[PDB]
């Protein structure tokens, strides 16, 4: 046997390349290494932690050096409208002439990438404004990641190692989560947003050579002890303001004027201040709730399990029978990680949802290119943290859960009916694929045969009204914020709509990105988006309620999350684990956010360009999709290089060929399947031994991949190229034609 | 024409284009797509119409393999 | 004969006669009354 | 190597054992079936996995079931 | 002049070895260092 | 003006801390 | 020593490899009441002789194949019997392993991995967690 | 009210789309009726809202329209099921349709909305729970 | 075949035409078939 | 079984649906 892996005696005597494949995969699942117990798993996923922390630190320390080295941040404050963000230099020693030149851009003398993670407005908003200033924060988390890394080896030591009764206290975590990592983080925050960015964007420089005796407000910390709060708001920045200037800068730390500034197309950074305010004050009250050291407080334990509502005999909660819950999270690693990927799922596309339509950086809704790039980034994210909390839920059904902890419960009930939740899931997902697909395909039939006016086009009424209830008045409608006499628009009692003629100048706005014009076209890919967002929860669920048996494998749950199959009897049982529908899922999620983000993608070029008629009219039926977004706007992509000479597409033309390439190369390893290529082997295998001059020999015996292994590889390939081939595309369709 | 000159369906592209498989995707898919992809509303319609079907029956039998 | 008349009633042959009579109805329904949509069936011509 | 357990559910039929293509299996006396035998795994060290025996048995659910466990020389089928 | 790569950082010497360094002259003894380090018998 | 010479010395000086540390907290989590 | 004269074979690329010399080699004895044609377990023809034969397999289901698919069923032959034998010399007969044939019930045969329960009352792994025990191994 | 949706006759794209029609039965007549009866967007193509007290028996009547032809051949598949699975072979009248049994089933599928509400009241529209094949938990 | 025509890419996108397979650059001229043409075409004297 | 507890949670919900419908039909205001 080998020494590695070292935390499997199975894997270290295993003879062949399956040894060094399978260690890999298996590296960070702790609870399956030899002689692991519940403590030692613990110590070691707290101690990782602390490293994935520093990795972090060290990749925002590494965006800001160089920037700050290779970038031109300076230069780009001066002008952030038409100063193209420098990313880093480009060292590739084979390029040519042509490619130096094409590459040498943006003010530069040397070739340089272009920055589209939209790093250049985050700085600048938050009152970054020297090279100085980048390299001190970079410098600064070089430093803080070595104080993680340090944390990390420390609480590993003897002394330092936390028991496994303090990693199984949740209260006092909820409690210094919500108040401490929560609410004071977003104090700390908001107090930078008064001290440093508010009067940087206000022309004057606040550092930490003078921020202790330069007061953020005149009327200082007596108006906030008094109790005349009011006067943080007097006074706020004028509609003639100019960022990082004195020009027509106001007083106040603490508005509340909603919209966006007039000249950044951004909000407010004293909205963004009291906004911050607001939720520290909620978090930190939140984080009080749970009982630790003093007896007051709930206990969660006692809310699932409790049984009586006011005298009055209930199951639990609405009813239902929450009992033994406690246990069943606070022992499952799997169903906290479960809920964790989820809301940073959510998290994750509430983020790209409200970061284009409310841009918070200055001039970052103008750089088409950034906002295109940042709205697919967290999209994708938050599909693969979505398939992520089904996947763990999977493994909490196998792994974790036991019935008879949990019998009776709201969690044994769902197991109960999972035949009728799937059959159910299914019918959605049959209803809208049948209709959306065949309203598409008749539009492509009439438009085909010259009778676009034959078309099926349902208009978005439902959406359409809630756009008018939030003070859109182009449709007509004059309900809620859109009619001036409404209750909602005057709120009666109070009077206190100071957030109003802020928020309607924004939203009837015709050149930004709040509530979007919505028509024919809209409504049917909103309709793909549901179906592909049933579909793929249908996988998830499905293979998460049937991980542990089914009628095919009733006894699937001793079998483990992932296996191959069950072998070619009872009619044959390929991809039948929890992790199949796992690896099946991955395909409809790509598939449900390649919808997603072409429909994000066309309509902002529709209007970018000045034609969204053209979206208007050619997105109700699929060769529009087809012809005049995917066709058209791969122009100039494709034209990156050509026999005429190079420009600085080549980078996203190379990129866009080889995403296909490896789109490609993953159709093999998907479509054909392991006995094929180990037979091939074989022959390979008996070719080198009887070929003289050959002195070198195997120390693992050859063999093809594995059945799992194969599917991973395959879906990582596909994966991998469908991330690069679109990327590639929504960077060049969108940078070639603008900034 | 009448001089005897021959100007190609496509100029002669090949020699220089079809030496990269980037000119096999602008030069040849691309650009010779335009009479399928530009179809619609006219006699060859049939032809955009079936242009579509295939594509969609190959996404189609990716599921079974 | 009676063999011809089973024959006749299996589940191929008896799916191609009810597609085959509902697709001819349709293709009457167009020709008759071609354009029809949604707002407009059981209305007068103008 | 792979792992192979009998449950009480056997009926004797012998086909699991005749369908062994490494003679893993083998029939041997018991008590708790009309057919007074029940199948045994001695020899799980020669089990390359193909579960053919699980294709076999007709009882439902499986009398015999196959664990895929740790890969060796022989459990992986190779001649080289 | 665009005929060269150059760099008008500073240091711009260090991308001239770090990027081989980094790319062909280091990785081949790093896989050698993984490839004992996976090979070692217990 | 982007940094200087000394800058960049500084900081590949300074990114030995987390190096070394990197170091010392991999090979404790290998035991 | 194991006795026994090979069959007719020019040869094939099927046969053994550095596996047999370095780890293990199996070898398949028997007896035919004539010469006659087979498969060999690899692709090939070879033609066993009269006597007593004495083929060399890579693999322990070559054995098997060859003795109960063709010995057994087409040529009427039951007393073949496979051997290991390592490279140091040291041979065992492994098939039948007691004389008698697998499929056939044998009075001193143990229960070998039986468990004496339905597949269907295997505990679940949740309740087993950090103990070793898999769920169809728990008492 | 919806503002940006008028009728199309009034709507200048429209009009625009009528005149450049082709001369055939495929736009003749049907032009005609969508210009009376349509609403039209800026596009000057024919919007369906679903928005409007008025006109909801152009969207109930092909909904209903649908929903008693799609329920009577559920009905009618449902019916002639459960006939075949008191005979000796109904896997034998699946790929031999017995007519006599499909017309009976057919005839009696006409009144599906009331025969499916008289079997939910007496309980034999469904299976009970426990009655039915299912999979360990 | 295949990583030669992957070679061009990589040369043509670099701006190094020269560095190409291609008529204009190291060239591959396939002489056996050329060769083929003119005895073919001489061979009825043309 | 009436289902009294699903029933109430149901209608409740249904007439938020209702009431809702009742400002998008212009209704009441
Ligand atoms: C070790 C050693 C060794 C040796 C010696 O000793 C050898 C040899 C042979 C002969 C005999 C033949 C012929 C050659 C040619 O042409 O092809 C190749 C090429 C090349 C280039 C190969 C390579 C070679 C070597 C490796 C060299 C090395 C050097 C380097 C530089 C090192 C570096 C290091 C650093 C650290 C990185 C062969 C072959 C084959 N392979 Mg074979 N090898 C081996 C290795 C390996 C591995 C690892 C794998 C996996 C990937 C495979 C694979 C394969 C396949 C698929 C096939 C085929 O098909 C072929 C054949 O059979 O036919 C018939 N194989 N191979
Ligand atoms: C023979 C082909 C070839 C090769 C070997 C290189 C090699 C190189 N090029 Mg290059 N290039 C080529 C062709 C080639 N080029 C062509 C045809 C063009 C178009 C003209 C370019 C244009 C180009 C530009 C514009 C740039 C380069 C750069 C580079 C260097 C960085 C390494 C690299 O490309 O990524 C190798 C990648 C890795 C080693 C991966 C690192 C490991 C990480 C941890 C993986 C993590 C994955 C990630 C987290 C998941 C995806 C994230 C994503 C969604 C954001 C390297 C010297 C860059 C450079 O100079 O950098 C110094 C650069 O800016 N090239
Ligand atoms: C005020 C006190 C406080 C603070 C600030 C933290 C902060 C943190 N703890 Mg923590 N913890 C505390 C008290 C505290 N803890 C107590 C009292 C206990 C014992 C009950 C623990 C037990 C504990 C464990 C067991 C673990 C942590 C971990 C973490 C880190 C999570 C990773 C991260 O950066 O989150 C992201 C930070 C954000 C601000 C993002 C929030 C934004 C969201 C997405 C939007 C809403 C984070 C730094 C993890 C770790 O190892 O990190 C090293 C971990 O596994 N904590
Ligand atoms: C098509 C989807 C998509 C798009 C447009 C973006 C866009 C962005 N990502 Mg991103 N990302 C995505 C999906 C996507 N992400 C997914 C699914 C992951 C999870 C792996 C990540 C992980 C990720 C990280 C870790 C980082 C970014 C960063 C960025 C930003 C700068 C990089 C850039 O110019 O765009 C990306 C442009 C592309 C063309 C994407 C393809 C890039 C390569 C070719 C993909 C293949 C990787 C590699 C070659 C294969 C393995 C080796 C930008 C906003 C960076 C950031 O935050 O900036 C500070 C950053 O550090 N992303
Ligand atoms: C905070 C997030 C988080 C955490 C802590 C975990 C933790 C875990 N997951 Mg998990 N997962 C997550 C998110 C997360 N996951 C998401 C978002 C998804 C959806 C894609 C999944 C899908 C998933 C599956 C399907 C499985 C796990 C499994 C596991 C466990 C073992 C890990 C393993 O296989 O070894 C380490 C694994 C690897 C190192 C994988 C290799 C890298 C892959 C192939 C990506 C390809 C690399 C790419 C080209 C470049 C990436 C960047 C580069 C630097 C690596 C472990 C408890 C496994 C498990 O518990 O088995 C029962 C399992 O089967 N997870
Ligand atoms: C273009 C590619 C494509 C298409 C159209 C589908 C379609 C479908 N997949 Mg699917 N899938 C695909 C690729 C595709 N998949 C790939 C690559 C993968 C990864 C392996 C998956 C993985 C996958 C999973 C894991 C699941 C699905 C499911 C589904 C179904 C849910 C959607 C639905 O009911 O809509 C309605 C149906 C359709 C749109 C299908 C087309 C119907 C045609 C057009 C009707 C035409 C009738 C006509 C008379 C036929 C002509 C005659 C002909 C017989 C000769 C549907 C049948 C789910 C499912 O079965 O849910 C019920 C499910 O669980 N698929
Ligand atoms: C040209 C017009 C057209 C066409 C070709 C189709 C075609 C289809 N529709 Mg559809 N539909 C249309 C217009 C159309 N629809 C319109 C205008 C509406 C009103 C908005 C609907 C509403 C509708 C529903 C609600 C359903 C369909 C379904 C279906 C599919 C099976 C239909 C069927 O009879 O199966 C044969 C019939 C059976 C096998 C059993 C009967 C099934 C019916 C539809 C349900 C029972 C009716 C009863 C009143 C209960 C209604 C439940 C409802 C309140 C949720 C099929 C692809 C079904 C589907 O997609 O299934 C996944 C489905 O459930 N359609
Ligand atoms: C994660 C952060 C990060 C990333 C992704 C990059 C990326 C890059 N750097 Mg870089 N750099 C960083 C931080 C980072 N830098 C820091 C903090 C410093 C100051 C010490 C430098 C100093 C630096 C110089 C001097 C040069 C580069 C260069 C480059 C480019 C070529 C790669 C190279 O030669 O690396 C060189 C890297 C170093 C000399 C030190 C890197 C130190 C970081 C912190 C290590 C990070 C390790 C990572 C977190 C662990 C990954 C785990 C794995 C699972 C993925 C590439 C764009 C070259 C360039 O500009 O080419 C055009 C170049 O000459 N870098
Ligand atoms: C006999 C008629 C019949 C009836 C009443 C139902 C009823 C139902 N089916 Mg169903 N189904 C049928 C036939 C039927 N099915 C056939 C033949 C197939 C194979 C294509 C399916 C495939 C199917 C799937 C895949 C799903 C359903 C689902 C459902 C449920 C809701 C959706 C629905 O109405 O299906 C909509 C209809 C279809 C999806 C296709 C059926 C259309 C066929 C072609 C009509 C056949 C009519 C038949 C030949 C009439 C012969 C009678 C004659 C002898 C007198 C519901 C219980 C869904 C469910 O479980 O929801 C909870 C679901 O996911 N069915
Ligand atoms: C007003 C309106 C609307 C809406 C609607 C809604 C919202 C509804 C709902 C609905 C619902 C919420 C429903 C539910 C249901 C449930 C259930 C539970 C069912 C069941 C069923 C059944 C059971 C059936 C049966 C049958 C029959 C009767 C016939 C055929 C056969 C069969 C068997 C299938 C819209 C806009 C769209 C359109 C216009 C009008
Ligand atoms: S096939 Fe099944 S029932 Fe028959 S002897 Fe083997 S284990 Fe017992």
């Amino acid at each position: 046997a080998t020494k590695f892996p070292k935390f499997s005696q199975d894997l270290a005597q295993d003879p062949t390349t399956r040894r060094i494949w399978y260690a890999m995969a298996t590296a960070h699942d702790f609870e399956l290494h030899d002689g692991m117990t519940e403590e030692n798993l613990y110590q070691k996923i707290f101690a990782s932690h602390f490293g994935h922390l520093a990795i972090i630190f060290l990749w925002a320390s590494g965006v800001l050096f160089h920037v700050a080295w290779q970038g031109n941040f300076e230069q780009w404050i001066k002008d952030p409208l038409n100063v193209r963000p420098i990313a880093h230099a480009i060292w590739d020693a084979q390029f040519g002439p042509p490619a130096i030149e094409a590459f040498t851009r943006a003010g530069a003398t040397n070739p340089v990438d272009i920055c589209y993670s939209g790093v250049y407005h985050w700085w600048y908003t938050i009152g970054m404004r020297t090279n100085n200033e980048l390299y001190v924060g970079a410098i600064f988390l070089l430093l803080l990641a070595a104080l993680f890394l340090f944390a990390g080896w420390l609480h590993l030591q003897p002394r330092y190692r936390p028991t496994l009764g303090w990693f199984k206290s949740a209260e006092p975590r909820l409690n210094h989560h919500l108040a401490g990592l929560f609410g004071v983080s977003s104090l700390a925050w908001a107090a930078h947003l008064i001290h440093v960015a508010i009067p940087e964007s206000r022309g004057q420089h606040v550092g930490w050579d003078n921020f202790l005796f330069t007061p953020p407000h005149p009327a200082g910390l007596g108006a906030f002890f008094t109790g005349n709060w009011s006067a943080y708001a007097q006074n706020p920045d004028t509609a003639q303001h100019v960022f990082n200037s004195s020009q027509g800068a106001g007083t106040a730390i603490l508005t509340f004027l909603g919209g966006f500034h007039p000249q950044t197309q951004s909000l407010w950074l004293t909205d963004m201040a009291h906004h911050h305010v607001a939720i520290a004050v909620l978090f930190i009250i939140a984080g009080h709730m749970y009982r630790t050291n003093w007896g007051i407080g709930h206990s969660i334990k006692e809310m699932l399990n409790s049984k009586s509502f006011f005298g009055a005999k209930v199951e639990g909660p609405f009813n239902l029978p929450h009992q033994g819950l406690y246990d069943t999270i606070n022992n499952s690693l799997h169903f906290q990680l479960s809920f964790a990927l989820a809301a940073l799922g959510v998290a994750s596309s509430l983020t790209a949802q409200h970061m284009y339509s409310m841009p918070p950086y200055a001039f970052i809704g103008q750089d088409f290119t950034t906002q295109a790039a940042l709205y697919t980034h967290h999209q994708y994210i938050a599909g693969f943290l979505m398939v992520g909390a089904f996947s763990h839920a999977g493994i909490f059904w196998i792994r974790d859960y036991d019935p008879e902890q949990n019998k009776g419960n709201v969690l044994d009930r769902m197991l109960r009916h999972k035949e009728a939740i799937i059959s159910h899931l299914s019918w959605v997902s049959l209803f809208l694929g049948f209709h959306t697909l065949g309203l598409y395909v008749h539009n492509d039939v009439e438009v085909a045969f010259g009778a676009a006016e034959k078309q099926v086009l349902i208009e978005p009424v439902f959406a359409q009204f809630i756009q008018a209830a939030h003070g859109k008045a182009l449709y007509g409608f004059n309900t809620l914020l859109s009619n001036p006499d409404s209750i909602a628009s005057t709120a009666w009692p109070n009077h206190a709509n100071v957030w109003l003629p802020g928020w309607l100048d924004a939203v009837n706005n015709t050149t930004n990105s709040l509530f979007l014009t919505i028509g024919p076209g809209d409504f049917y890919v909103h309709h793909a988006i549901a179906l592909g967002l049933h579909v793929t929860t249908l996988v998830l669920v499905k293979g998460a309620l049937d991980a542990r048996g089914s009628k095919l494998m009733p006894d699937k749950k001793d079998f483990g999350y992932a296996f191959p199959c069950d072998g070619p009897g009872r009619g044959g049982t390929c991809d039948i684990s929890a992790w199949d529908a796992s690896y099946l899922a991955v395909f409809w999620m790509l598939n449900t956010l390649g919808w997603v983000t072409f429909y994000w993608h066309w309509k902002h070029l529709a209007i970018w360009e000045g034609n969204i008629a053209q979206f208007n009219e050619s997105s109700t039926y699929l060769m529009g999709w087809f012809r005049d977004y995917l066709w058209l706007h791969s122009a100039q992509l494709i034209n990156g290089y050509n026999p005429y000479g190079t420009n600085s597409l080549a980078i996203w033309s190379w990129m866009f060929l080889w995403g296909h390439l490896a789109w490609a190369v993953s159709f093999m390893f998907l479509i054909t399947w392991r006995g094929y290529w180990q037979e091939l082997i074989e022959t390979l295998v008996w070719a080198h031994e009887k070929t003289p001059l050959s002195f070198g020999y195997w120390r693992d015996k050859p063999v093809a991949l594995s059945i799992v292994q194969a599917r991973l590889v395959g879906l990582t390939h596909f994966t991998v190229g469908y991330i690069a081939t679109y990327g590639a595309f929504l960077i060049a369709s969108t940078a070639g034609k603008f900034g | 024409d009448s001089d005897g000159i021959v100007t190609h369906l496509t100029g002669g592209n090949f020699a220089t284009s079809s030496i990269t498989n980037n000119g096999w995707l602008r030069d040849f898919l691309w650009a010779q797509s335009a009479q399928v992809i530009q179809s619609y509303n006219s006699s060859l319609s049939a032809y955009g119409l079936m242009f579509l079907a295939g594509h969609f029956i190959f996404g189609f039998s990716l599921m079974f393999l | 004969m009676q063999h011809v008349f089973k024959y006749l009633t299996l589940a191929p042959v008896m799916a191609t006669f009810t597609m085959v009579a509902l697709s001819v109805v349709l293709i009457m329904l167009q020709i008759w009354f071609p354009g029809l949509q949604y707002g407009t069936y059981f209305k007068p011509t103008p | 190597s792979h792992t192979v357990k009998i449950y009480d559910t056997c009926i004797g039929c012998t086909q699991c054992v005749r369908a062994c293509p490494t003679d893993v299996l083998e029939m041997v006396p018991w008590d708790g079936c009309k057919a007074a035998q029940i199948a045994s795994s001695p020899r799980t060290e020669d089990c390359v996995g193909c579960k053919r025996c699980e294709t076999a048995c007709p009882t439902d659910f499986l009398s015999i079931r196959v664990y895929l466990g740790a890969e060796t020389t022989r459990s992986m089928g190779l001649a080289y | 002049d665009m005929t060269q790569l150059t760099g008008s950082y500073a240091a711009s010497w260090l991308p001239w070895i770090m990027i081989p360094l980094i790319f062909y002259i280091l990785p081949f003894p790093v896989f050698a260092l993984i490839f004992i380090w996976i090979e070692k018998e217990a | 003006m982007n940094i200087s010479d000394t800058q960049v010395f500084v900081a590949l000086v300074v990114a030995l801390l987390p190096g070394l540390l990197a170091f010392r907290l991999a090979t404790e989590l290998y035991k | 020593t194991l006795e026994g004269q090979t069959p007719i074979f020019g040869g094939g690329t099927g046969g053994l490899l550095t596996k047999a010399e370095r780890e293990e080699k199996y070898v398949i004895t028997w007896t035919s009441p004539k010469e006659q044609v087979f498969e060999m377990p690899t692709g090939g023809s070879a033609i066993m002789r009269q006597g007593k034969n004495k083929l060399e397999i890579a693999r322990k289901e070559y054995g098997i194949a060859l003795g109960g698919q063709q010995l057994r069923a087409k040529f009427k032959i039951n007393d073949y019997k496979i051997y290991r034998v390592y490279p140091n010399g040291e041979t065992q007969m492994i098939h039948p392993a007691d004389g008698v044939f697998p499929e056939k019930v044998n009075q001193g045969r143990p229960k070998v991995r039986y468990v004496d329960r339905n597949i269907g009352s295997n505990p679940s792994p949740a309740k087993l967690k950090f103990s070793g025990v898999q769920p169809y191994d728990a008492p | 009210a919806n503002s940006t949706l008028v009728p199309c006759s009034k709507s200048p794209a429209f009009q625009a789309r009528m005149k450049n029609a082709p001369d055939t039965y495929y736009f003749n007549k049907p032009f005609k009726a969508y210009a009376k009866y349509e609403l039209c967007g800026t596009d000057g193509l024919p919007h369906l809202p679903l928005d409007r007290l008025d006109r909801a028996t152009d969207v109930l009547v092909p909904i209903g329209l649908f929903l008693y032809v799609a329920g009577f051949i559920g009905w009618s598949g449902r019916s002639y099921l459960r006939a075949t699975k008191s005979a000796s072979d109904p896997e034998m009248k699946e790929i031999f349709i017995d007519l006599p049994l499909a017309l009976q089933s057919i005839s009696k599928a006409v009144l599906w909305p009331l025969l499916a509400l008289q079997e939910f009241l007496s309980g034999d529209l469904t299976a009970r729970d426990e009655e039915i094949p299912i999979s360990p938990r | 075949s295949f990583a030669m025509y992957c070679h061009n890419d990589t040369m043509r996108a670099f701006g190094r035409p020269q560095d190409m397979f291609s008529d204009t650059g190291i060239q591959l001229q396939p002489i056996f078939a050329q060769w083929i043409q003119h005895i073919h075409t001489a061979a009825v004297g043309a | 079984a009436p289902f009294p507890f699903r029933t109430i949670v149901s209608l409740i919900l249904l007439a938020g649906n209702i009431l809702v419908a009742a400002i998008y039909f212009h209704i009441i205001n």
